[PDB]
């Protein structure tokens, strides 16, 4: 599949990103920090294998 | 030369005094969101992965 250079996307790849995603588009981009803490345990997703 | 010496320890207490309510959680986080943030500026500043 798919080969990166890593060191951007941004420039490279805003066709990802959670920032991106937020459409927030054009930054290498900070998060502050900021906050507080997660994990789950399950999915829900459909079917990985469905088919 | 003596009296220095005195006057150096208590100074030391000082600092225990200070650090001791330093620690506290409550500060400790506090510090949290500061060095992230000092590190999220700093991360495009930074580059050596001195250890």
């Amino acid at each position: 599949g798919f080969n990166l250079k890593v060191k951007d996307l941004n420039g490279s790849a805003r066709g990802l990103t959670q920032a991106f995603a937020i459409g927030e588009l054009k930054n290498q981009l900070s998060v502050g920090a900021l906050q507080l803490p997660l994990q789950f345990t399950r999915t829900f997703s459909a079917s990985m294998t469905s088919e | 030369l003596a009296i220095d010496g005195r006057r150096m320890q208590n100074a030391v207490t000082l600092l225990r005094k200070i650090e001791m309510i330093g620690t506290t959680g409550i500060g400790a986080s506090a510090v949290h969101l500061a060095q992230s943030r000092i590190v999220d500026q700093m991360a495009g500043r930074g580059l050596i992965d001195d250890s």
